[PDB]
């Protein structure tokens, strides 16, 4: 039980980028 | 008891957050906003 | 050219609609929360306990719980109920008026509440007192060496027409 | 209608205050990690909400109190939810309120002006904290009750006050039923009127300060 | 695999959505 | 077992739209 | 063997500690794991698997004095209501990954405690478990949540028999404190190799002890050793090891409004964000914030 | 584009205020509708809806009932208390843990006080702070992984 | 030292608050009587301190509520005291707002500007009506449970919600356990903050408005 | 003698104040250390002497341990709810009881709107009013001594 | 007789609703007075007072049919650790006060449970008890503050003996429905006055009933009476009454550190107010207020 | 249970406090204050 | 017993003492 | 106990003005 | 003709000084309160109790509790107490470093925490681990047919020097 | 009596203390 901690980690630091990422392409999408 | 998940998301949040404040942290020293001090 | 005050509360409806949305949903589960969980009612009720909410048993009621029997019996909704050779049917004691426990006085053929001085039947009908109704009655029918008791669902045999608590 | 508003606003000066929070606002240097204090502040919220729920079930008592939560997850309805998300909404408290300080810290904003509103900060993270380790062990199972035997110790260390401190904290010269007690008293009434207090003075200074400068 | 496709079409779809419905809103001149 | 796996995928993506609506809504960071 | 365990130990393998009380015995410590879902549905087929590795190319000391390959065992301790699956709710892939394994329950009724006693250590380095989860919704003292999961898994042969008595496969101490005279090595009719000790030194005692063959020597002759000197050697190569994990027995209406209330809450946060950019053209044209 | 509200220097009462360090919710976006009303709603739903998912798919254990007779084998606190609980269970004098456990709120009650040489808020021009912050940081971290693992392999993490 | 007051002045503002405070005045027409309100409070303070403390050593539980109290007041130090304190001022508190009720109506003070002060005022009069019934029961005596028993039927009356209200405010068909434990939460947790919210308000008003006029 | 201010009916602000029924706190006798800081002690430490005097001269009684089977006789709320209580127990509507007993704090709630047709606040400048008042007190005081005293001789209180 | 009362109910004379079980008996209701002081000091004699008025020039009907005076009688039930004082620790005023009066226990033990047995009605209107208060000092289950006291009061002859047939101080209804005949009065050779009764009409039953004479006849002659019509009149003139009262057994240390603090709280206030008027020339003299 | 001690300070106070009221309401009528209505 | 009633006496004292204090104090009413 | 009840009220009601007449007294003492 | 400051701060202080006074005197009960009633402190310490807190008899446990016996028993302050033909000494269980039960092991000749490893005597002194002091120490006499126990006063007959915990 | 008497000597004494104290201070120039 430490592959599911470091799959969290990953997740939870990585997601935040496709969230970011996502809401950079909504504002190039709508003319920033 | 040790939760892999809880622990998983405290480090992976405490990483992420730290990297993006020094990054936030740069972003204006390299180009200061009006009153940048 | 620029969205006029018709065109603002439509999207305030659509926007604040679909927030209350979602604040419906999640007081939906809370509201539930508070009312209590059900009393296990899978039948009309269950077994009837003594004074420190074990059983009663009806081996050592006939044996050993008053000559002429009628005791105080844990029954139907916490409910203390008088069980009067076992009768087929429980005598609930809470008065009628405001819910005092009814004392039974065998020398007067009558269950008087103390209260305010409401008056019952050996059955449980009202002849006096501030006490609207008659007191409640259950179904007593013994399965095992226990007493099982199930809710009144047809009409009072004092009164004639359906019951009040029914 | 006849007006209602105008009632309200003459007596209660709605327009003032409207006045005044629309006369604030947030310059470009806030980014999304000034939002970390609100979310600790949001995660409280729902600890109040959850929390004042399930007084209405558990019972601080040995005898009663492993099995009320027991009856809270298998027999009230959503019971097992209101206690998941107070489970979960207490530790992310703790991770944003750490968030938060990050922010703060790296972020210049406790200095000069700003201390009060740092020191209550730390305050309330203590407070906080606290809340967590009393909460942890009202389950009295395995895991919490044996989490209080060993901290409870811990205060004996200090030289003249350490035993008195020790059985103040426990009720008595080792764990049991007023252990419990103190706990629950201190979880349910103590730290949440304590918090309170130091989140009205954290935020009337925020809100007296306004947010600190860009860096 | 169908956690990632899973993920990606969910986040597509609302996306999706989210531009349909800004258009969609600015085509009825309330955006 | 489908449900299971599509009920963590909503979780990563609350997350993860939460983070892009905050983004678009104010601009950026 | 998981057997001896509900022998010596009937009501149940795990002490009020969490300790499992195969460890009584298997003296050394090598690593076990697990693994099982996060989640399970009610009344479903699901995988357990139990790892007890260990170096394949070293070998243990039997019985005798031999030098022979170790076996694998382990007690699997699942929640209430959960059990092995029946052979007809088990698919083939499954089928093909279990073996020729013989789950016990711990007792009568204790169905959700599993012994698997010894297997080859060489195709067993992990066992697979077939699991079958209740169901909620036709057994009132089942109840969907998060439930512990205990496992104890062993490879090599024990230290101690169930009457009492060391095995050949551990330490030998000495007796008293005083010089050592003759280490020989006499046998009787039935086993074979024994060994003899012997000791004294100054006014009183002469006393001898004999060590079961198959751990070594390390031993030179005549040392002036006090009580529990190590004359001996650790032939062990095995060991015992706990772990705990935990399951959800899950509901699928619980995941389906979820899924329904997360998307309300998606739709809600697109809604604001478009209401904000409504504003932000109304500001930008009349200039009054 | 946005909305901006530009600092009128032109104001002695702002002017004041940014000498005193703090005049900054004078000038930015406007609070209210835009933040206030539009965005912070988003965040409550959001975190809100976290931790509800967080509770559904990974609900609360109950344990075993307490048993005063019976320690178990692993027994420690929550993690935010691991840190804490490792400097307590390596540190052989007691009293020196209770005070280093103490100096964790008083030795941030003093940050600002010593922090207050100079007036710098931004972290990469302060690096002998940003260099203390990260050295404690990575200590807690340290100590926090520490806590889950054997005494004798926390000290060095087991890797060397 | 180094001026440890002008540290505090410079972020407080103290000056401001002294100014604020020292700029009010009390009219000659406000006699004793406007002192009852004021009572009031104490009282409930002295409710707030008393209340709290014998959370400390109070078990909401049947087979532990009356003993509980029974160790109250004959083995806890001074728990007799804390405990007829409680009781008389919990009389006294709602004696004196009855009173203070006398004196804001012979007095004309509940008029135009001051309704929201009123109404919020009959507010705090159910609530604190509300203690009083809830705590009465907590030793679960025979007077205290019969009490209970009682009122507990009342709601029932009501046509079409009135059995849910009922079984909400008991916890089931009929008085047991779960009546003691929401009774509880009721009396230590949901009514102290309704009452702080509501006499929060009750005294910005009063503070906005100041006293009304003479008579 | 002691120490007044007098209302400065000069400034505009104070005279606003006033047309509005509000400026009283603008004169009068100091607020700061004359009432709050010097006789407000003298009541708060009062109060509290008298509630600390009752409370050891006359302590709280313990009853005796609930009985779920047993009816006290006699069986009272605390004094305060006797009107209300007596309301309930006499009339035979129970219904009718509800309403009475919820028409107390709503009844009460109206006072301020139905007493705004005028702005005089002495009562002696308002009969009407006073009578009503005096006449709900005594049927108050009427219905609580009532309620301690047998029911049918309680609608009277047992004098006629 | 409190004595009967002990013999029928043994436990106790105090049922769990707080009815007094002399009630099950003496079935009208007269007024009981108690006093009692406030409070008392730990061992300390102190005067409780039982008052059972009558109309002391009323008669009642006795055992055979006379008219004759009553008696008093009443149960006085203290707190736990009170009780009778000892003779040599009453004083003399209170001694000319009580009478001749045997207080006894209800049983063994129960020595707060005081039993007063029958005493004439007209030199014990009102029964005087020397009670001896107990002390926390020295007896550590019994504790300062405030408990119950529980008096019965009778006056005059009961309605039912312990065997459960009735007395003659009571009314005497009609067994059936129908006509009465004959209302013939007979008599034995060892009781004196009684009276006889008839019914019957229609088809079926013919029977009769005995009444002790004593109270009174109101019956005529041959009426169509149902079943339980008053042909008697009642001849009690006496009654049961039951109060409640409360004691504080109170301490001395308590009492005397509350004058203490009353002192400091009242000149704690003296110096506040004494403050104010050196505020009050401070403010006239410099007008900066 | 009815307290008499208990009753008797209500009664007491109930009635001198209602006395007063009026008292002090006839005091400003028969001389009004500065104000007075 | 005198003790008893000393104790009484202080209430009614503080009682009276308070409204005394507070008349003198704040000139009256 | 209704003596007791009448006694208290008394005692109440009259207390007050001996209150009131003693701070009275002491007012005119003092110089008003 | 005016009281000065100095006039006034002397004011201050004994009006004030009383005011606290007043103050103190009713936080006195207060603080008192709070602290936890004594544990019966009249002798030394009085019965033991089993796992139900009932009271252990010294004919039932040397009957049927362990041959070889060392059995934890709730002794002093709660504390879960070994007792070892009865040993006139009982053993403290709460290990010295952070409080665990130590389990006793009669193969090693033993007790050992789980905790962190440390480990003690057949009487209950140190050989190794973390744990610094040894474990404490009670009189363990029989009186009627259950076992009363008191504190040890007199010096360590493991260490020689007065106890840590005396 | 007792009570009668008590009463009236413990605010005779108190209203002394009030007097005593008024006049007292004033002696010494405080008030
Ligand atoms: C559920 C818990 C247990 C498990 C999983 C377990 C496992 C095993 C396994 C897999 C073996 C065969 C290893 C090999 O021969 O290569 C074995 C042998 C042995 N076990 Fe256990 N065991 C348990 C309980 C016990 C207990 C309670 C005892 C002592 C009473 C014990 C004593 C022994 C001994 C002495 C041997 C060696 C037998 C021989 O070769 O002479 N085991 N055990
Ligand atoms: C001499 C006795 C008292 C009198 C004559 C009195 C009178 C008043 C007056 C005139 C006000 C309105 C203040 C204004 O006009 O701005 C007020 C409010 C208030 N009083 Fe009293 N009072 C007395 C005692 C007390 C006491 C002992 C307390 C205990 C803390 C207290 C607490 C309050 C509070 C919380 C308010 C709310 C309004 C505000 O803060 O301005 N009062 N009182
Ligand atoms: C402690 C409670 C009781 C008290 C204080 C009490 C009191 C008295 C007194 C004072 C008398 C004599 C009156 C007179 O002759 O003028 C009396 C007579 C009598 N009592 Fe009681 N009694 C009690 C219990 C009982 C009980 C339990 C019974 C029934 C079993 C009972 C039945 C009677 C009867 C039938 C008489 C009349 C005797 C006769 O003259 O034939 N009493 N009682």
């Amino acid at each position: 039980m430490s592959g599911e901690l470091l799959n969290a980690a990953l997740l939870s630091f990585g997601l935040i980028f496709v969230g970011w990422a996502l809401g950079a392409l909504l504002l190039k999408i709508q003319g920033a | 008891m040790v939760e892999p998940l809880l622990s998983g998301i405290v480090l992976g949040l405490i990483v992420v957050t730290l990297a993006g404040l020094f990054y936030a942290a740069y972003k204006q020293y390299k180009r200061p906003n009006e009153l940048g001090g | 050219d620029v969205p006029d005050m018709g065109r603002r509360q439509f999207m305030n409806l659509l926007t604040f609609g679909t927030v209350t949305g979602v604040a419906l949903g999640a007081l939906y589960p809370v509201v539930n929360y508070f009312i209590p969980p059900a009393a296990g009612g899978a039948g009309g009720g269950t077994t009837a306990k003594d004074e420190l909410g074990n059983d009663v048993s009806v081996s050592k009621f006939l044996e050993s719980h008053n000559v002429g029997d009628r005791t105080l019996v844990q029954g139907l909704k916490g409910d203390p109920t008088y069980i009067v050779a076992i009768t087929d049917y429980g005598i609930n004691a809470v008065c009628t008026h405001l819910g005092c426990v009814v004392p039974w006085n065998a020398a007067e053929n009558k269950f008087k509440c103390p209260c305010h001085g409401s008056q019952y039947d050996a059955t449980g009908k009202v002849v006096r007192g501030p006490a609207p109704k008659s007191l409640a009655l259950s179904h007593a029918k013994t399965e095992n060496d226990k007493i099982v008791l199930t809710s009144w669902t047809e009409t009072d045999f004092r009164t004639g027409e359906e019951p009040w608590w029914s | 209608m006849a007006n209602v508003y105008d009632w309200f606003e003459e007596r209660l000066e709605i327009q003032a205050i409207a006045e005044d929070v629309t006369s604030k606002y947030v310059p470009p240097h806030v980014n999304i990690f000034y939002c970390l204090g609100g979310i600790t502040l949001v995660c409280f919220l729902i600890q109040f909400a959850t929390g004042f729920a399930m007084t209405f079930y558990y019972k601080p008592t040995v005898a009663e109190a492993y099995s009320s939560v027991q009856y809270i997850m298998n027999e009230v309805n959503f019971g097992w939810l209101i206690r998941s998300i107070h489970r979960w909404s207490a530790s992310m408290m703790v991770l944003m309120m750490i968030l938060h300080v990050f922010r703060v810290y790296l972020t210049g904003g406790f200095k000069k002006p700003r201390e009060l509103t740092w020191v209550s900060g730390v305050i309330l993270a203590v407070i906080t904290v606290s809340f967590g380790v009393t909460g942890y062990s009202l389950p009295w199972d395995q895991v919490g009750y044996w989490a209080v035997k060993i901290v409870s110790g811990v205060p004996e260390a200090i030289p003249v006050v350490g035993v008195l401190i020790s059985d103040l904290l426990r009720g008595g010269s080792s764990v049991g039923q007023a252990t419990l007690t103190r706990y629950y008293s201190a979880h349910t009434f103590v730290l949440p009127w304590l918090i309170a207090v130091f989140m009205l003075f954290h935020f009337l200074m925020i809100r007296k300060q306004g947010i600190s400068g860009p860096l | 695999m169908l956690a990632i496709v899973a993920y990606i079409g969910f986040l597509a779809l609302f996306t999706g959505i989210a531009a349909g419905l800004l258009f969609g809103l600015r085509s009825a001149k309330i955006l | 077992m489908a449900i299971l796996t599509l009920g963590w995928v909503s979780l990563l993506v609350v997350f993860t739209w939460s983070i892009a609506m905050v983004v678009w809504g104010r601009n950026g960071l | 063997y998981p057997f001896w365990a509900q022998q010596t130990y009937p009501e149940t393998p795990r002490e009020p500690t969490g300790r499992i009380v195969c460890a009584n015995c298997h003296l050394a410590a090598k690593p076990t794991e697990v693994e099982v879902p996060q989640s399970v549905l009610p009344d479903t087929v699901f995988k357990a698997v139990v790892k007890i590795p260990y170096d394949t190319s070293v070998q243990q000391v039997g019985a005798d004095g031999s030098k022979v390959g170790l076996n694998v065992g382990a007690v699997l301790m699942l929640p209430e209501g959960f059990k092995i699956a029946p052979e007809d709710r088990i698919p083939e892939e499954l089928k093909e990954e279990i073996g020729d394994v013989y789950f016990q329950p711990y007792g009568e009724d204790k169905d959700n405690i599993v012994i698997v006693g010894p297997l080859p250590g060489e195709q067993y380095q992990e066992i697979v478990f077939p699991v079958l989860s209740p169901n909620p919704a036709n057994d009132k003292n089942i109840h969907f949540g998060k439930y512990s999961v205990h496992v104890g898994g062993n490879r090599g042969r024990g230290q101690v028999y169930p009457t009492g008595e060391k095995s050949n496969n551990n330490l030998y101490s000495a007796a008293a404190t005083g010089t050592i005279s003759k280490i020989a090595k006499q046998e009787g009719e039935d086993g074979s190799v024994k060994y003899l000790v012997d000791i004294k030194t100054e006014s009183g005692e002469v006393v001898s002890d004999t060590i079961p063959a198959g751990p070594e020597l390390i031993v030179s002759e005549g040392q002036a050793v006090t009580a529990g000197d190590a004359l001996t050697n650790n032939p062990n190569v095995g060991g015992f090891g706990q772990l705990d994990a935990e399951i959800v027995l899950q509901d699928a209406n619980r995941v389906g409004w979820l899924i329904a209330f997360v998307a309300l809450v998606m739709l809600a946060q697109v809604m604001l964000v478009l209401k904000k950019k409504q504003v932000e053209k109304v500001q930008a044209a009349e200039m009054n914030f | 584009m946005a909305t901006h509200k530009k600092p009128d220097l032109s104001d002695p009462t702002l002017r004041a205020k940014l000498a005193k360090g703090m005049g900054h919710n004078y000038y930015g976006e406007p609070a209210w509708p835009n933040d206030l009303l539009y965005v912070f709603p988003i965040v409550i739903m959001g975190s809100f809806a976290c931790i509800v998912a967080l509770a559904v798919l990974d609900p609360a254990m109950t344990g075993e009932p307490a048993n005063p007779f019976a320690t178990p084998l692993e027994i420690l606190p929550e993690w935010y208390l691991y840190p804490v609980f490792q400097i307590l269970r390596s540190l052989p004098n007691k009293l020196l843990g209770v005070l280093a456990m103490a100096s964790v709120p008083l030795g941030l009650i003093l940050v600002p006080f010593i922090e207050n040489v100079n007036k710098f808020q931004n972290p990469f021009r302060r690096p002998v702070a940003t260099t203390v912050f990260l050295f404690g940081t990575l200590v807690t971290l340290w100590l926090g992984i520490g806590a889950a693992l054997p005494l004798d392999k926390s000290l060095t993490l087991g890797l060397f």
